[PDB]
RNA sequence: CUCGCUUCGG
């Protein structure tokens, strides 16, 4: 009927892993790629 | 007695401190935050949250001070209650 | 200016004041005199229990002009905070659940 | 914000915060420091380490690890910057028992 | 419009530096916050 | 000056260069069957280890009938240091 | 939140039926408003599951009879499944032993199944 | 403090844990004694003991 | 049903401290695990019994009072061949919707073995004839979240012979 | 057994602080108050009478702990 | 608003 599944877990950060990402992993957490230099719109309602 | 418990007179420099203390965190707050964040991103060093300075990022309760100890709750319980038999086992 | 230092290590808090300061010997050494104007401004969240229910009603009944009193009233069920400048005070006295 | 003229609060510097832990006031420099100043709840995902939105890991895609957290906001900032720095910290979370 | 009373005398009124989209009626804080 | 882009490359461009077609012939084709032929075998070969399957539901009487056989190599001890042996 | 094991015991409908049974009778005399307006699907599936419990033959059970049942099935060496299925459907026709009941070939023997009737029926 | 212009900050805390921690150890009544070497700091000063 | 071994973190309100905590403890855990399918476990019923209960933090945080608890509760996951008695709350031209009495209205038995007069016509035609048993063939169980049901089963209807009813 | 048997002031001070807000979060109170409308003054009273219903559990360096009740330690 | 610069206060 229902699934059991956790609301809410009283998570605490242990320790923090440094370390740094190899170019296929910022694809991965990327969204979108950029490639239009310019910033706003020609109009002149100037939207991104 | 800090200056000398590793056996080496250390000075209170971020040199001495480097080699004192051990959090990568408040090593990358106190000085040199740049290089000390790049060698520890190249190391890999996974850094605890033992410390003072890290617990005050993190907004964790610091581990000295009133947070040395935990509270337990003086409920009316009782551990170990009796178990309902298993009849078919 | 860096987030270590400006923004982590050291950070700007609400809640606060900072005022001219001027003697008074007639309080004791561990009392400090609050200006009726700052003690208006700076509001403490008080939790509706069974003890404090009585006091809580009077101080909503003043509402937020008669220094004694408070502010805001934020709701045990919904979160949503309700402004006591506005709207019947009574009713939300009449109306303080515990919580 | 920080002046009069803009409402701005005042301002714990480093040496109240070292007097208050040399008080060892510990629930009292929580409270000021992230609770009253920029408390914040971020979602964490416990199987890559990195921060997610509204309990959903992009990097993963998937949300069966990620959990909310709180944090001071300006943390998530220092976070977010060092991972546009290629210092990527990943954060192992566990419970608080 | 007020999510809790339905009146739309939504007036914007700014409470000691905050600024505050609020209802006229019933006092609902609509918005806070710039 | 460069173009302004609005949309992303196509995540796959295209090329107007194919792969050479493949080397055919007798052998070949032989070696593709070897190879097919060494996938099928060396799957059932003892070698082969497979995960031990685990969490029986219940133990029944067709378990006797269902109950996997297979022979089982023996590995030479002599050769193979001491710590190996079951 | 995990679990331990999944398969812990199996137990049989009778063990069921006491613990709702307990659980309702619990229930009613500790009603509380907020925590039953919290969660109602408590009493639901209490509830509807001992309705259905009592439908089937389950009723009339004990600790000792079920004892006496399994002791007199040990001697049959059938398999645990075997045994909790037949206590929890009660089979009063031989036909539930000869075919539903799974693993009949050379187990009914055709004489075994008539001492298995008189236990079941005992 | 001169009492010549100086201002001086007052924070409120906003949790019973925090009030409490404050009030227990850093009340006036419990800090009269400076730690550097026990001296008592909070004593009577110009036209108290004059 | 079945046994199983569980271990959570109960956080129990102050408001409830003068109650006995094992009683407050069955309680809570009863309103969070009832009428719910746990993944790869089956649909949870009520709780058993408590077996051991540890000590109780209470954190710099809620101040409320947490308890790590190992408790034993009582779920429905049949043994892929368990013997059932369910009643038909329904039926699909692929398949009849037979319901446990009240229990769950997830057994779809698809009629693909029978005898060879096996159709539903959409008009609840169950059985062209020659408590309706049922044995349980397959579990599966699937996630629910998966942006910014969960148990169903297959049943077995063979030649059961049914003396009773055809 | 063998720490400190006297109450630390980090301790009076934790225990007041979780006493408190359990009290303002509607916990029974075990003193039976006489118009305290402040929480902190109500867990005062509790620990001068010595009713607080906390045990502070002393964790040495290495791992190993020990239970105190609040009633059991020495307070000043 | 951001940023810098000055002048203050202490
Ligand atoms: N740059 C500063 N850093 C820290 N505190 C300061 C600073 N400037 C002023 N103050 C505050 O003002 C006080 C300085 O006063 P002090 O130097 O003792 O008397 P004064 O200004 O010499 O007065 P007289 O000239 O003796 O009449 C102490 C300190 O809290
Ligand atoms: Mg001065
Ligand atoms: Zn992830």
């Amino acid at each position: 009927k229902e699934q059991f599944r956790e609301t809410d877990v009283a998570k605490k950060i242990s320790h923090i892993c440094f370390g740094m990402k190899s170019p296929e992993e910022m694809r991965q957490q990327a969204h979108i790629q950029v490639v239009s230099k310019n910033l706003y719109s020609q109009d002149n309602q100037h939207a991104p | 007695d800090l200056m000398t418990y590793k056996g080496e007179v250390l000075g209170i420099t971020r040199f001495g401190l480097a080699k004192m203390k051990e959090s990568v965190l408040m090593l990358a707050s106190f000085e040199k935050t740049a290089d000390h964040l790049f060698d520890a991103a190249y190391f890999g060093q996974k850094d605890s949250v033992c410390g003072v300075s890290e617990c005050i990022i993190m907004g964790i309760p610091m581990n000295i001070g009133t947070g040395l100890f935990k509270l337990l709750h003086k409920a009316d319980r009782d551990p170990n209650p009796p178990k309902r038999p298993l009849i078919f086992d | 200016q860096g987030r270590f230092r400006g923004n982590l290590s050291g950070k700007r808090v609400d809640f606060s004041g900072r005022t001219v300061i001027s003697p008074d010997p007639n309080l004791r050494i561990d009392e400090v005199a609050v200006p009726v104007h700052v003690a208006k401004i700076l509001t403490f969240p008080e939790k509706v229990n069974k003890a404090n229910i009585n006091f809580l009603r009077k101080l909503v009944q003043n509402g937020p002009e008669v220094h004694p009193g408070a502010n805001f009233i934020q709701q045990r069920h919904t979160q949503m905070k309700r402004f006591l400048k506005y709207g019947n005070r009574e009713k939300m006295a009449q109306e303080l659940k515990y919580g | 914000t920080e002046g009069r003229s803009r409402d701005g609060g005042l301002r714990l510097g480093e040496m109240e915060r070292d007097c208050l832990i040399g008080y060892g006031a510990s629930m009292l420099l929580l409270e000021r420091l992230m609770i009253s100043s920029d408390a914040f709840e971020v979602d964490v995902c416990g199987q890559c380490g990195l921060l997610g939105y509204s309990g959903w890991c992009h990097y993963c895609k998937s949300s069966c690890h990620v959990s909310s957290l709180r944090i001071p906001y300006a943390c998530k900032l220092l976070f977010q910057e060092l991972q546009s720095m290629n210092i990527i910290p990943r954060l192992k979370l566990s419970k608080y028992n | 419009r007020c999510p809790d009373c339905g009146s739309t005398e939504l007036v914007e009124d700014s409470h000691y530096s905050q600024s505050q989209l609020v209802c006229s009626d019933c006092g609902c804080v609509v918005t806070e916050g710039v | 000056l460069p173009d302004v882009v609005l949309k992303p490359p196509p995540l796959f461009p295209d090329t107007d260069y194919k792969p050479v077609p493949l080397k055919t012939g007798e052998g070949e084709e032989y070696m593709l069957a070897l190879k097919q032929e060494l996938r099928e075998t060396m799957k059932r070969m003892p070698y082969f280890i497979e995960t031990p399957e685990e969490r029986q539901d219940i133990e029944r009487y067709s378990k006797r009938y269902m109950k996997v056989y297979k022979e089982e190599w023996i590995p030479d001890w002599r050769r193979l240091p001491r710590e190996m042996m079951p | 939140m995990e679990v331990k094991d999944a398969n812990s015991a199996l137990l049989s409908n009778y063990e069921v039926f006491q613990l709702l049974t307990d659980l309702k009778e619990q229930r009613k005399e500790s009603g509380k408003n907020k925590h039953s307006s919290g969660q109602q699907n408590l009493n639901t599936i209490t509830y509807e599951t001992l309705k259905y419990i009592s439908k089937t033959p389950c009723r009339h059970q004990s600790p000792e009879i079920v004892r006496e049942f399994l002791t007199a099935l040990k001697s049959h060496k059938l398999t645990k499944a075997e045994k909790l299925q037949l206590l929890n459907h009660r089979p009063v026709t031989a036909v539930e032993i000869q075919l539903m009941v799974e693993e009949s070939e050379e187990r009914l023997t055709e004489e075994q199944i008539e001492a298995l009737l008189h236990t079941v029926t005992s | 403090a001169d009492f010549d212009g100086d201002e001086m900050n007052l924070h409120l805390p906003q949790t019973e844990e925090a009030k409490a921690e404050a009030l227990v150890l850093m009340g006036t009544k419990a800090n009269l004694v400076t730690p550097r070497n026990g001296e008592p700091l909070i004593a009577a000063i110009q036209d108290f003991l004059t | 049903f079945v046994l199983v071994e569980m271990v959570d973190t109960v956080r129990i309100p102050p408001w409830q401290f003068e109650r006995k905590l094992n009683d407050s403890i069955a309680e809570e855990l009863n309103k969070k695990l009832a009428n719910k399918v746990v993944y790869n476990v089956g649909l949870c019923i009520c709780l058993f019994d408590i077996t051991k209960l540890e000590d109780a933090y209470v954190f710099p945080g809620d101040g409320a009072s947490h308890t790590k608890v190992h408790f034993r509760c009582v779920v429905f996951h049949p043994f892929l061949d368990e013997i059932l008695i369910g009643k038909i709350k329904g039926c699909s031209p692929e398949g009849v919707h037979v319901s446990l009495g009240f229990f769950d209205d997830i057994l779809i038995p698809p009629e693909s073995l029978q005898q060879p007069a096996k159709f539903d016509e959409a008009e609840q035609v169950w059985v062209w004839e020659y408590g309706e048993e049922i044995r349980f063939r397959v579990v599966d169980e699937s996630f629910v979240d998966t942006s910014p049901y969960t148990l169903v089963g297959s049943i077995s209807e063979p030649g059961l012979g049914l003396l009773s009813w055809w | 057994r063998i720490t400190t048997p006297y109450m630390t002031k980090y301790e009076r001070a934790r225990v007041l602080g979780t006493r408190a807000l359990q009290i303002a979060m509607c916990a029974p109170v075990m003193v039976e108050l006489e118009g305290e409308t402040d929480p902190l003054l109500i867990a005062m009273k509790e620990l001068k009478a010595r009713k607080i219903p906390i045990i502070i559990r002393r964790y040495l360096p290495d791992g190993s702990y020990e239970d105190w009740g609040v009633d059991e330690l020495i307070i000043t």
